[PDB]
RNA sequence: AGACAACCUGGCGAACUGAAACAUCUUAGUAGCCAGAGGAAAAGAAAGCAAAAGCGAUUCCCGUAGUAGCGGCGAGCGAA
RNA sequence: AUCCCGUGUGAAUCAGCAAGGACCACCUUGCAAGGCUAAAUACUCCUGGGUGACCGAUAGCGAAGUAGUACCGUGAGGGA
RNA sequence: CUGACCGCGUGCCUGUUGAAGAAUGAGCCGGCGACUCAUAGGCAGUGGCUUGGUUAAGGGAACCCACCGGAGCCGUAGCGA
RNA sequence: AACCCAGAGCUAGCUGGUUCUCCCCGAAAUGCGUUGAGGCGCAGCAGUUGACUGGACAUCUAGGGGUAAAGCACUGUUUCG
RNA sequence: GGCCAGUGAGACGAUGGGGGAUAAGCUUCAUCGUCGAGAGGGAAACAGCCCGGAUCACCAGCUAAGGCCCCUAAAUGACC
RNA sequence: CGGUAGGGGAGCGUUCCGUGUUAGGGAGAAACGCGUGCGUGAGCCGCGUUGGACGAAGCGGAAGCGAGAAUGUCGGCUUG
RNA sequence: UCGGAGAGAGGCUCGGUGAAAUAGACAUGUCUGUGAAGAUGCGGACUACCUGCACCUGGACAGAAAGACCCUAUGAAGCU
RNA sequence: UUCGCCCAUUAAAGCGGUACGUGAGCUGGGUUCAGAACGUCGUGAGACAGUUCGGUCCAUAUCCGGUGUGGGCGUUAGAG
């Protein structure tokens, strides 16, 4: 605990008279300052810069849609062979805690460090080279499925006749 | 918690009023003035502890020169010290005036001694 | 409920962090009279730049919630 | 008729002198007119600024019999000096640097 | 029928101020006035949320979040 | 978009109608144009208990005594 | 305690390039009288945990407080409109 | 453009004021922009804290230059022959 | 680099100059010194000239600038 | 080891809370007045032919916490 | 011109009652010099016993607060 | 009005400083304050180093300074 400065009680001690604001104008005056982005009324560094690329529209800004882990995680981690991974037992284990936007989120996995064990991995998307390193482990590779996306009638009748096109081509 | 000042300010006041005693007139009651009055009476004391050491040497290096101008027609202050110093004695200046006024016949002995040597 | 400090909107538009914590902006002067300025010039004026240092206090003082390492 | 404009001094003349160290690419003169002509190992540019193309020392010369040309040429720092003033000195900071910090924590009681 | 501190509901409804001026904007649907009723009032039993998985009248708090957004894209305002 | 009002026009009944942030198709959800309802929440002219790193007569209520008194003001009001 | 006489000694504050100023302010004395609080952001110093850290409202033998309460929040991936 | 009360502790880049002691260090009155000029933003120059460093004060050498002096080779100017 | 201030009216003096009348204790720039924010001594008194940068005590000593008839410290010194 | 603006370090004191319904106190507390006492200072420690009932030190905590300036402000009393 | 005398109400003395603006502290000379460039207060000279009373108004940049004139303020209001 | 012109004299009818010397001694203008009118400028509110008529400066002397007039004390015993 370190004791506060008081200002305002004699030279002796520290700020008295005019507290350390130096002699008048418009910072040594009681009351709120002027805005903290504020040039003197020159063109405010801010303003004088053009807007950010896509937020300048409104094109909606990017946002993670996966949580991403690395193989190095999993290696740390307390693994024994057969085990399964998943999601649910990222955060058994605490070495993902997922909050509100995290919580409804899947799951990715990031080729980074070279995993030793066979293990059984359940997620929604793997990374070329994860899921390379992983079958050269020996390890199984459980995709799991996306929430389907709902498609009226009538696109289903093309994007099925595409595949009666190719198959009837190829037979 | 409220705090009146209470007595902090009457001690810091009467404290200060005690070094004032004996200043004439208003200079020893109203307080106002008895802080900056105080102040000026440390600070010519703080002045004249350091103007003392100029004015005694003063004082003494004139009853000096009294005191030698009685022997020669030609003697002074200056051939006097100069005839110290090349006679290598280290009297100063305090015990040479006091030696003057207080053992006269002494100053006359140095003096004979000075000469002695100088002749 | 407290209050809690505003984020300057119209300085979040225009500035960034960029993952190690430094900020970015854009360089002012491209959207029009580009015939007459060079392609050299044109090239330059497109890229991303870190501030100033002079005015990161301005800028950080109007962001209050961009994570910005100053490199302590 | 009424006077008072005029204009920013703009930055010209030489930037870097004669046996001095230029890096390539390194601006040696701004100029107006040329001044100074290119020599060997260097670039002019479309306002005739000289420029370097070569790490190394830049030497100015008599073009002749009137104008001057600068050039730059390589040099070879091989000559280290071992046990010199300058040296000495900078071990000793060095040596300092380190046996000041040592007994730090390196104190009893 | 009149009286009734604050709270509440409805009706009328500003200005200084902020924006380093000011007119859009802010102050603020605040103050003030008028009317009304209660120990609370109002709201309230999905012509509601949501998103392809689900919830199950209203109100209040924490959080989402100073986020999405709004904005002389300025000062600022600001959800679900 | 959803919501609610001036002026004018002006539908459909479940094989319907509305909503899903212009609009159309599809699917999901819902049933406007009649009412009423407790609690959780807000407040102190107050009542009864309790506590106080609250005041102690220039403080604490404006008011520890004729206190909204004396006095001032035509009056609203000021006010020891 | 008094004070013969000698020496030195241009009130205080404010504010100014600069003042003893004939620059402002105070009749004197005693009281009252000013960088405060709430909430957030940044930084520093101290602790606590680092088998990552922490709980919010809420509940509590009235308060405090034991013990709960993981919803959230901060740190673990970036680049890109 | 009445008065009283309320918004209202309006607003005042302005003037006044801002209270205990000791220790260490210690400026500036410049540049740029400004509806700016007695205000403010950044830079310059304090303090405190870290990270790298090896200088500073002297001594000599080397660079480019177009001032003082000087000159009439150019540009003007000028007297007489 | 971090955290976090003041300052952004300067004054004269030396030197280089511009404006002005090679007027101004005028004005405006450039390289320096002092004052600002600096007490002490010399300058009769006397911000900015000269010496010197005040941790403190001493009724000690040596000097700087500047001085040695009396006021008032030191020579009513010496030789031209 | 001069120092204004200004920044940093180290302290003193006031009222209150914890220890505490403390030690001490009508064999005289707070306060008031005094000191040949001790501190770099803010102050401390000691003393009373005053005063008449409270209240230290230590180790900690909190602020309505320190005044000579506001043509401040309220009382008291001068000058003329 | 060029003033004179007189009467009343004060002024003046004595008894009674008894204010006010003002006011850092005042032990409050002149000349000259200096100095923020017009000094009782700094220097050098000069002059001055202490203290009343009546008169006089040269000074104290005398006294009675924002300077009506000039400028400033991104002040206020009235008017076109 | 500074300036200046004239009349009649006169020895002559000097020029300057003293904050217009002198407004806490007096009085006119001037800071053309608010009313009004003329010329002129302005669409206009209004304006004028244009003119015109009207238009509030107070003062009990504290100190110094002054003109007078006393007391005290000194003048080495006291007096006229
Ligand atoms: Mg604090
Ligand atoms: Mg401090
Ligand atoms: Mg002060
Ligand atoms: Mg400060
Ligand atoms: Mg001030
Ligand atoms: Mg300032
Ligand atoms: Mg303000
Ligand atoms: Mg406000
Ligand atoms: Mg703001
Ligand atoms: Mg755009
Ligand atoms: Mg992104
Ligand atoms: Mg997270
Ligand atoms: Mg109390
Ligand atoms: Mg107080
Ligand atoms: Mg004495
Ligand atoms: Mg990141
Ligand atoms: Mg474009
Ligand atoms: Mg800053
Ligand atoms: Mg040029
Ligand atoms: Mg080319
Ligand atoms: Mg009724
Ligand atoms: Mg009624
Ligand atoms: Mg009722
Ligand atoms: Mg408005
Ligand atoms: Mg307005
Ligand atoms: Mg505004
Ligand atoms: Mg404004
Ligand atoms: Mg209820
Ligand atoms: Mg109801
Ligand atoms: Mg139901
Ligand atoms: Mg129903
Ligand atoms: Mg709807
Ligand atoms: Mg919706
Ligand atoms: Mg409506
Ligand atoms: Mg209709
Ligand atoms: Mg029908
Ligand atoms: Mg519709
Ligand atoms: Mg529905
Ligand atoms: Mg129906
Ligand atoms: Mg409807
Ligand atoms: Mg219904
Ligand atoms: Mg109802
Ligand atoms: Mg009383
Ligand atoms: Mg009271
Ligand atoms: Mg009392
Ligand atoms: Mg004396
Ligand atoms: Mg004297
Ligand atoms: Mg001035
Ligand atoms: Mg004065
Ligand atoms: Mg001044
Ligand atoms: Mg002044
Ligand atoms: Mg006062
Ligand atoms: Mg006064
Ligand atoms: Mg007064
Ligand atoms: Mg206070
Ligand atoms: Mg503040
Ligand atoms: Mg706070
Ligand atoms: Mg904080
Ligand atoms: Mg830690
Ligand atoms: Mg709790
Ligand atoms: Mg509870
Ligand atoms: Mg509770
Ligand atoms: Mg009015
Ligand atoms: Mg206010
Ligand atoms: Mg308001
Ligand atoms: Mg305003
Ligand atoms: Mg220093
Ligand atoms: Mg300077
Ligand atoms: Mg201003
Ligand atoms: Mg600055
Ligand atoms: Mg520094
Ligand atoms: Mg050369
Ligand atoms: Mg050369
Ligand atoms: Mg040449
Ligand atoms: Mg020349
Ligand atoms: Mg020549
Ligand atoms: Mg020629
Ligand atoms: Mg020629
Ligand atoms: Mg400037
Ligand atoms: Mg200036
Ligand atoms: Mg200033
Ligand atoms: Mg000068
Ligand atoms: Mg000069
Ligand atoms: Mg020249
Ligand atoms: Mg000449
Ligand atoms: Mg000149
Ligand atoms: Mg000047
Ligand atoms: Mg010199
Ligand atoms: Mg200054
Ligand atoms: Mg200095
Ligand atoms: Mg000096
Ligand atoms: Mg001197
Ligand atoms: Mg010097
Ligand atoms: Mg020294
Ligand atoms: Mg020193
Ligand atoms: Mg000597
Ligand atoms: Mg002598
Ligand atoms: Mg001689
Ligand atoms: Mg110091
Ligand atoms: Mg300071
Ligand atoms: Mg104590
Ligand atoms: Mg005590
Ligand atoms: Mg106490
Ligand atoms: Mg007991
Ligand atoms: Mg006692
Ligand atoms: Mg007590
Ligand atoms: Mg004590
Ligand atoms: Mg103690
Ligand atoms: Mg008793
Ligand atoms: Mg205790
Ligand atoms: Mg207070
Ligand atoms: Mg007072
Ligand atoms: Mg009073
Ligand atoms: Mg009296
Ligand atoms: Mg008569
Ligand atoms: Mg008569
Ligand atoms: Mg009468
Ligand atoms: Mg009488
Ligand atoms: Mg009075
Ligand atoms: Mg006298
Ligand atoms: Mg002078
Ligand atoms: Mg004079
Ligand atoms: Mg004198
Ligand atoms: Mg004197
Ligand atoms: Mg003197
Ligand atoms: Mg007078
Ligand atoms: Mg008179
Ligand atoms: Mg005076
Ligand atoms: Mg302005
Ligand atoms: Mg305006
Ligand atoms: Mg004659
Ligand atoms: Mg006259
Ligand atoms: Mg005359
Ligand atoms: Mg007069
Ligand atoms: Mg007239
Ligand atoms: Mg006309
Ligand atoms: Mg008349
Ligand atoms: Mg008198
Ligand atoms: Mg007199
Ligand atoms: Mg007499
Ligand atoms: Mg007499
Ligand atoms: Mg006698
Ligand atoms: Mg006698």
């Amino acid at each position: 605990r370190k004791k506060g400065k008081r200002k305002g009680r004699g030279h002796a001690a520290g700020q008295g008279g005019s507290c350390g604001f130096g002699m008048r104008g418009q910072k040594s005056r009681s009351g709120p300052g002027i805005m903290r982005g504020f040039e003197g009324g020159q063109m405010p560094l801010y303003r004088r810069i053009p807007k950010l690329r896509g937020i300048a529209g409104g094109m909606r800004a990017g946002l993670p849609k996966y949580v991403p882990i690395n193989l190095r995680d999993i290696e740390v981690a307390g693994f024994k062979e057969g085990e399964e991974v998943s999601l649910e037992s990222l955060k058994a284990k605490g070495i993902i805690n997922p909050s509100g936007r995290e919580r409804r989120l899947p799951l990715k996995i990031l080729g980074e460090g070279e995993l030793s064990t066979k293990l059984q991995i359940k997620a929604r998307a793997f990374s070329g080279s994860a899921k390379e390193k992983l079958e050269a482990a020996g390890c199984s590779v459980t995709v799991l499925p996306g929430r389907k996306k709902y498609i009226k009638e009538s696109v289903r009748k093309n994007l099925a006749r595409a595949d009666e096109y190719f198959a009837k081509k190829r037979a | 918690t409220r705090v009146k000042r209470g007595y902090i300010a009457r001690r810091r006041r009467k404290k200060i009023r005690f070094f004032a005693s004996s200043f004439r007139g208003a200079h020893s009651r109203l307080t106002r003035t008895i802080a900056q009055q105080k102040i000026r009476a440390l600070v010519s004391a703080h002045r004249d502890r350091d103007r003392q050491k100029r004015d005694f040497r003063r004082l003494w290096i004139t009853r000096i020169n009294a005191a030698i101008r009685e022997r020669g027609v030609y003697y002074n202050y200056s051939k006097f010290i100069h005839d110290l110093y090349k006679r290598q004695l280290l009297l100063n200046r305090k015990i040479l005036a006091q030696i003057a006024i207080l053992n006269p016949n002494c100053i006359y002995m140095i003096y004979n001694e000075i000469i002695k040597k100088e002749d | 409920k407290g209050y809690k400090m505003k984020t300057h909107k119209a300085s979040a538009k225009r500035f960034r962090v960029t993952g190690k914590g430094k900020i970015v902006r854009r360089r002012a002067g491209k959207q029009h009279l580009l015939a007459k300025k060079n392609t050299k010039r044109k090239n330059r004026l497109s890229k991303l730049i870190q501030v100033d240092r002079s005015d990161y206090d301005n800028v950080i003082g109007a962001l209050p919630y961009l994570k910005v390492n100053r490199k302590v | 008729t009424k006077n008072g404009r005029d204009s920013k001094g703009q930055r010209l003349g030489v930037k870097i002198y004669g046996d001095q160290v230029a890096k390539p690419g390194a601006i040696i003169i701004r100029q107006r007119g040329t001044k100074f002509h290119p020599g060997k190992n260097v670039g002019i540019g479309k306002d005739h600024t000289i420029f370097a193309l070569i790490d190394g020392l830049v030497k100015f010369e008599k073009y002749g019999p009137d104008k001057k040309k600068v050039s730059v040429y390589p040099r070879e720092i091989q000559p280290e000096n071992p046990n010199s003033y300058r040296a000495r000195k900078r071990e000793n900071f060095r040596l300092q640097r380190e046996k000041k910090k040592a007994r730090r924590e390196g104190y009893s009681f």
